[PDB]
């Protein structure tokens, strides 16, 4: 049961480098690619993320795509960069220019066939293929346009598998680029049709994690990408290690999605504690569950307290009793009963895996389906409506060739997504 | 003489590990399949034959299959300690799970696996000379246990016909829960299970957690404890086939005495001397004390209270140092009690069994060593409460067609929900009519 | 670590001409870890968390200065006694581990410090363990409460444990009961070096290890502290052996005193000697000789030796009592 | 079985340093939170639990919070030797002091800090299973101790309710003084303490100076000596929870026995064998000598003369090698004395406690090592003289509004002075009425 990864754009390649560091560490793979682990339990599922090279080596099933090679030269220069297969790097000769239409229509259609050829070569090698995993930013240029193009083509070619995305969305407080609303709106329109499961992250939420919980004096993008690499590598842990109650991406989707459009989820990871404090408080299931549901520990700016949970899932790693897990989930559902949608009799799924990450006794990753996702899209739509009425920068997109009708369609589809979440928020039994 | 065990999915394989641990240790088979040759044995013996067959070299191999759609649990069994005990063909594993979808197990994926399973079961049934039933262990909350268990029971029922099928199912607990879609899978499972099963022993996890907290002194139990208790129950029920006794009880006698009408085969279970080693030396454990224990609801392994219903039949199995006169005095004392009531059409409410072999003690176990034990299976109308609450949760979800697109997309008609829900409504009425005292006769 | 040497520039950084902020190591001139606009020496901002770092170093010379001695706070004077004892031990790393700490290689989250966790090696041994492998091993392979922090309680618990171990072990069983405690006492006496009959912690440990009891140094420290009544950490052999014999029941005492009073009247001037006991004993009446497993001569020979006295020694009531408390330990 | 300590302002934190030094040294916990290998062998004990909780790795951390508005004292704790003992979240410090203004602590500045304090206490109290009261240390002469102590006690009293709160309070001594505005702050503090405290223990620095000059031979004492004496008293009162004894005394029994009417809850404290090493080797120290000592006014830690009033209740705690018959003989001898008088409505005037653990000796300390000690807390009408002198100093200043503009500027109505002064006047009248020698039959 093998996963294929795709890394697109600057953000995607940077997050990917930290992810593949974490995965290589957990399976005891040296930065040369040689296996150096210390238990057989590591080897029996190495196939899930690694391909086998001949003598010692293992190679990671990932495709790297970008429009200017600057990022690729940076990732090849990183500490684990050597592990990546040379043939898996696909690049052009000029940048996306932060423009969705350029990235989607002109250089996209030129390169996309060589990427599809690489993805098919990689897909047909698996003995049984599980879903794809995609990392990209929505605010950029090549990430949004070429990522969504590629997602649409893979959904055409492999409609029965799972499609999973991790996606970066513009912060509410400071922009890194002026034209973020257009690229975000077009990408959310593409994603809500194409995706099976989508995770959303705000950089502002990672800064608040670092400053309030970890009390870092001078955080850097390496810390944010380490938190993200931790949750991404955590969601798949039950796929690749034994446990008392196994779980799977399809099983997560089946338990999380009540209706097919409602597939946008919030993420959290529980054991976070400052360097001074960690000696002062031991890990236990009550402590992990209480931090796990605190909105301070959630990776988006919207807070659950303004909405209601339709469904949630928790994956626990470590050797622990099932009774304590079950009774904690019952106690949280009973004490806070107004925040859970009442026409579903039990909203939380649990899963248990024996093997924690090294140097932690226990860990949990949390996936939540909460109606507060509507607040992010509404804010992006507001900034879009302010810019679009005045044609603020539209000539760039029209000069690439786009019809204005695409913008009105994408706006209408995002507004309908917000409306559907709002209606289920305010729904009643009657 | 012989019985074949079928283990399905995660709960069924994990419970199988505890069961086969117990049957090995009780007969004396080592984890490598070879009994200790010792110096000599004075007379030839056969009790293992119910569960083991010997090769011409004297290795033992067990009469069981392990069925799963995901590899991980069966590969875990394959790599464990009992590797050499099982025949490798018996451990059957697919590629991918039924993802909590009954439809994926029944229609799409199990249809590929069933012919290998049927060929293995045929090869087992050909190596028997007095097969007298199937024992089935599965959970109805998950996708493959429900869907493939139903499909396989249907095929077994057509090919083998009249042979008996006894199930030790694990139904969903009344407020502890593990997955969202449990009501749909349990309803759809129960629809198939109604037509094609002879005696359904129903178990819940919340009761065994309560039992391990209250009687044993364990604050943080895990599935190995529950599975060892279940294994003890199975060993108690099958002991009547395997060892000498005063009053033996063949598996056909359970069905004859316990089942009044062909749909009324849902039963409750209870086991008496669950006790720790430190408590065990302060108290005697006479026949009448454990008989009084088995009727308290704190002893039951399912979450239902029998005081809200009427008993129809009870079957009491005593094993160990017991004398029939003490069993008779105990049953007469129970019969005297006013909070135990039988339906007026069942005057002779009890079946007894008495076996000389005391319960075995497992090295890592938590139960004390005791000279006698009693195990009960009983039919009571209080089991209606278990269904009505599952059906209410189904109605709550189905009013909004909750998650339904998964089931309809993977190949199932929407019509299938309404038929099953109407069948469970009819089961509720069966329990209403059977529980009615009398009519307006002259 | 002393003198820094891990905050300085590395050769690879110099050869590659690396700048500061990609890795954010403050070693280049003009850059410094400023918390609240000031260095970590000043109590502003996040100084407490930055001082909790694994790689933190304070520029304090080992050789002290005069003004540090002159300028002291009242709180420092109050709490200096504990500080002198608390400064004896501190964890240390080599240079490779410090490189790993600075580079923050193997961490679950950015602030995870596994090298400061005292339970790391047992976590590493405990890693990669599955529920079934632990719970389904080979079946062949697999106390009176005492309350109080008082050292007397610890001594009593340790004495009870030692007595249980000797009963289950039973080394040196002879033809006449009463040789176990004799062997333990002889082993303790042999490892005394001075001749006054007292032992310290280390000699107590060696003696009890020779006697066959598995112990540890903390056990002996606790025992010697508990049984000490004069504040010198010396263990008296007589006291510990009297505690090993235990409390005596009334019936056994009555029989012993009755036999002694009988033996007293058969001697001259009421003085009883050891040859009286050897001559008058009736060894061929025990259950161990009539059943046919121990010869009579061997039993008498065992009885005569266990007294550890010459044949003309005066046997007082104390010696008789102690001898038969030693023997009652096995019945 | 548990108690939580709250330390406020400068006097309360400095006395806390001596207390936690003592409790560590008495249990045997090292300054880094560990416990040596020989204290934890052979027996398994829980006595630390009253004051410490252990982590799963076996580190000890203490059940206390430190509250201040100025950083300096808490920064001394953060940079000192006990840095690793305390959890860093527990040590809470503001930006600027309450500047001897009750109004600044209560209205303006403490209102910002109070919610962090309540969140820490809540997080602590949730991780308990037998919390049995709050201990509070503060001085009523300063601004933050009065204002924030009152505000925090009010909030604690609403949130936790019936749970008991025992305060140790340093009141302004009758002629040594340190600041001009002490009467205003002490009156306004006492108004809040009347409603929201169960027992209040009164201390004066002038008495501890007299005791250290008279019994010990110290001409030039400093605050560390006084704080070590206070720590010994607190250890004596809390020893009944932590160690074995003949006659235990639970913290609720103090409140039940000492308080006759709900306002009459202010008690005097004294301690007997305060003695130097040279005197200690010249004298035997039997029970009757220390019992006679605790009633002499030279032994008291508050500057009041009990000969000007009548006792209502006395509670005598003996620790060390004492046998109950000598305690009974001593109390009967005290009862015989003519200069000791009890109110005629309190015939059974005494409560006794007897604990086996003798008092601990601190390496730098000035007290001798002794086999036994007794500590007394007692309720007496003589305390009314202390309030009358505070009221006279308040009346002198308030007749001309000597400093009031500071208080009015920081947010306080002038009316609150008159309200508090009338409430303390009513307390004086309560002590006059309750102390009535006799009532007439007509
Ligand atoms: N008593 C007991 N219950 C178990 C055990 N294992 C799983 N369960 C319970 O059974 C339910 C889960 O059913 P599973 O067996 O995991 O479902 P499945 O057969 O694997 O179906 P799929 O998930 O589609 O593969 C939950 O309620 C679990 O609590 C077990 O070993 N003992
Ligand atoms: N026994 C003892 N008394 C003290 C100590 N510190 C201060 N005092 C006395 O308490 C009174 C002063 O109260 P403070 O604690 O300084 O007032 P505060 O709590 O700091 O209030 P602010 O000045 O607003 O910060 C004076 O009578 C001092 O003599 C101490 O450490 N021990
Ligand atoms: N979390 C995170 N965000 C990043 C990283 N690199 C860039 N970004 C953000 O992504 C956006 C820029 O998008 P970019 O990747 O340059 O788009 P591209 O030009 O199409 O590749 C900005 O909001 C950046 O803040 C990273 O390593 N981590
Ligand atoms: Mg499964
Ligand atoms: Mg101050």
């Amino acid at each position: 049961r093998e996963i294929v990864c795709v890394q697109a754009g600057q953000c995607g390649n940077q997050i990917g480098s930290k992810f593949w560091e974490v995965i290589s560490d957990e399976h005891g793979v040296d930065p040369t690619g040689t296996y150096q682990g210390d238990s057989d339990l590591q080897l029996e599922r190495i196939n899930v993320y690694f391909d086998e090279a001949t003598g010692g080596r293992y190679v990671p099933r990932s495709v790297l795509i970008d429009l200017e090679p600057g990022t690729m030269d940076s990732v090849r220069a990183g500490p684990y960069g050597q592990i990546f297969r040379p043939d898996n790097f696909i690049f052009g000769q000029s940048g996306a220019g932060n423009n969705w239409a350029k990235g989607h229509y002109t250089e996209g259609a030129e390169l996309i066939d060589s990427v599809l050829d690489v993805c098919c070569k990689e897909a047909e090698s698996c003995d049984c293929l599980q879903g794809f995993q995609i990392c990209h930013s929505l605010g950029g240029g090549t990430g949004s346009g070429m990522g969504t193009l590629l997602i649409s083509k893979l959904r055409e070619q492999y409609p029965d598998r799972i499609m999973m995305t991790f996606s970066i969305i513009p912060s509410p407080k400071v922009s890194d680029t002026v034209v973020e609303p257009y690229n975000t709106t077009l990408s959310v329109h593409q994603l809500v049709e194409n995706s099976d499961e989508s995770m959303c992250i705000d950089n502002e939420a990672l800064y608040d994690i670092c400053f309030r919980t970890l009390k870092l004096t001078t955080p850097t993008f390496g810390d944010l990408n380490h938190l993200v690499s931790a949750v991404v590598s955590g969601v798949t842990c039950c796929l690749r290690f034994p446990g008392q109650l196994n779980s799977d991406l399809r099983k997560l989707a089946v338990n999380l999605v009540p209706f097919p459009r409602l597939h946008f989820f919030m993420m959290g990871f529980a054991p976070l504690t400052s360097r001074g404090s960690q000696q002062y408080r031991g890990l236990s299931v009550p402590e992990l569950t209480q931090q796990m549901f605190d909105a301070k520990n959630m990776m988006q700016a919207a807070d659950p307290r303004h909405g209601r949970y339709l469904t949630a899932s928790a994956l626990f790693r470590g050797r622990m009793s099932t009774k304590e897990v079950d009774e904690q989930m019952l106690n949280v559902q009973n004490k806070n009963s107004s925040y859970f949608i009442e026409w579903i009799p039990n909203n939380i799924k649990s899963s248990v895996c024996d093997i924690p990450p090294k140097g932690l006794k226990m860990a949990v990753t949390f996936i939540g389906n909460n109606t507060c996702i509507q607040e992010m899209f509404r804010r992006v739509g507001e900034q879009f409506t302010l810019m679009f009425r005045r044609k603020a920068f539209l000539h760039w997109y029209t000069g690439e060739g786009m019809d204005e009708m695409e913008f009105t369609e994408a706006e209408s589809n995002m507004n309908d997504l917000v409306s559907e979440y709002q209606q289920y928020q305010d729904a009643t039994i009657e | 003489r012989e019985a074949i065990c079928i283990h399905i999915g995660q709960a069924g394989c994990q419970v199988g590990n505890a069961c086969w641990e117990l049957f090995c240790l009780e007969h004396g088979i080592q984890p490598d399949g070879a009994m200790p040759s010792d110096k000599t044995i004075g007379v030839e013996d056969d009790a293992f034959n119910t569960f083991f067959s010997e090769t011409g070299a004297g290795k033992h191999v067990p009469r069981a299959v392990f069925l799963d759609l995901e590899p991980t649990v069966v590969d875990e069994v394959r790599t464990g300690t009992y590797r050499q005990l099982f025949h490798p063909e018996q451990l059957i594993s697919g590629k991918e799970d039924a993802a909590n979808n009954y439809a994926r197990g029944h229609y799409t994926i199990g249809k590929e696996i069933v012919d290998l399973c049927l060929d293995r079961i045929r090869k087992l049934a050909d190596n028997c000379t007095g097969l007298q039933g199937f024992l089935v262990y599965h959970a109805v909350g998950g996708g493959t246990g429900s869907g493939l268990g139903a499909l396989l029971l249907e095929r077994l029922s057509v090919d083998y016909g009249k042979k008996s099928k006894l199930g030790y199912t694990v139904y969903p607990s009344p407020q502890v829960s593990t997955a969202v879609v449990e009501p749909y899978n349990s309803v759809l499972s129960t629809h198939s299970l109604l037509e094609h099963t002879d005696v359904a022993a129903m178990l819940d996890n919340e009761a065994i957690y309560d039992l391990t907290r209250r009687n044993l002194d364990i604050e943080r139990p895990t599935y190995t404890n529950l599975n060892r208790l279940i294994g003890q129950v199975v060993s108690s029920l099958t002991a009547s086939l395997r060892f000498d006794g005063a009053l033996n009880v063949d598996l056909t006698e359970f069905q004859t005495n316990l089942v009044p009408y062909p749909r009324i085969h849902f039963v409750l279970t209870s086991y008496a001397p669950v006790i720790s080693a430190e408590k065990a030396y302060h108290e005697q454990l006479s026949v009448s004390e454990i008989s009084n224990a088995v009727f308290e609801p704190a002893s039951m392994m399912t979450k239902c209270d029998p005081r809200h219903g009427k008993y129809m039949a009870c079957c009491l199995m005593y094993r160990g140092d017991v004398v029939p006169k003490d069993v008779n005095a105990a049953v007469a004392t129970i019969k005297t009690k006013r909070t135990i009531q039988f339906v007026d059409w069942s005057p002779t409410g009890f079946k007894c069994g008495i076996n000389y072999q005391p319960p075995t003690v497992v090295p890592g176990g938590d139960l004390a060593k005791v000279q006698r034990a009693v195990c009960m299976i009983a039919n009571s109308t209080a089991i209606a409460e278990v269904f009505a609450r599952i059906d209410h949760k189904f109605d709550l979800m189905y009013s909004k067609r909750a998650f339904v697109h998964w089931y309809v997309g993977e190949g199932m008609e929407e019509g299938e929900f309404s038929e099953a829900r109407e069948d469970l409504a009819a089961l509720e009425k069966d329990y209403e009519e059977v529980g009615a005292e009398s009519a307006d006769m002259d | 670590m002393i003198g820094g040497q891990h905050k300085k520039e590395r050769i690879s950084e110099r050869l590659q001409n690396c700048q500061n902020q990609p890795k954010n190591r403050c070693y280049l001139p003009g850059t410094q870890l400023l918390t609240g606009g000031y260095s970590t020496k000043t109590l502003q901002g996040n100084w407490s968390e930055e001082r909790a770092d694994a790689g933190y170093y304070d520029g304090k010379a080992i050789v002290p200065t005069h003004l540090s001695k002159i300028w002291t706070t009242e709180y420092t004077v109050m709490t200096n006694h504990a500080m002198k004892r608390a400064q004896e031990q501190a964890p240390v790393f080599d240079q490779a581990t410090l490189v790993d700490i600075v580079d923050r290689n193997h961490r679950a989250y950015p602030t995870h410090q596994p090298h400061l966790d005292p339970q790391l090696p047992k976590l590493k041994e405990e890693a990669f363990k599955t529920t079934m492998r632990t719970s389904f091993n080979h079946p062949q392979e697999v106390v009176r409460p005492v309350i109080g922090n008082t050292p007397a309680a610890q001594a009593r618990a340790i004495i009870m444990r030692f007595r249980r171990q000797l009963l289950i072990s039973m080394e040196g069983q002879s033809a006449f009961p009463g040789n176990v405690l004799r062997q333990v006492r002889l082993a303790l006496e042999r490892n005394d070096v001075v001749g006054n009959g007292v032992l310290n912690v280390e000699e107590t440990f060696r003696g009890f290890t020779e006697a066959g009891v598995e112990t540890s140094i903390p056990e002996c420290v606790a025992l010697v502290r508990g049984l000490d009544m004069k504040g010198d950490n010396m263990l008296s052999i007589r006291k510990v052996m009297d505690e090993m014999r235990g409390e005596e029941r009334d019936r056994r005492y009555s029989i012993i005193e009755g036999v002694y009073e009988l033996l007293k009247k058969l001697c001259s001037n009421g003085v009883v000697r050891l040859h009286h006991l050897v001559d008058l004993i009736d060894v061929d009446s025990m259950e161990s000789v009539l059943n046919g497993t121990v010869s009579s001569a061997d039993a008498l020979r065992a009885f005569t030796t266990q007294w550890d006295l010459p044949l003309e020694a005066h046997i007082s009531f104390e010696t008789f009592h102690t001898f038969f408390r030693d023997s009652s330990f096995e019945l």
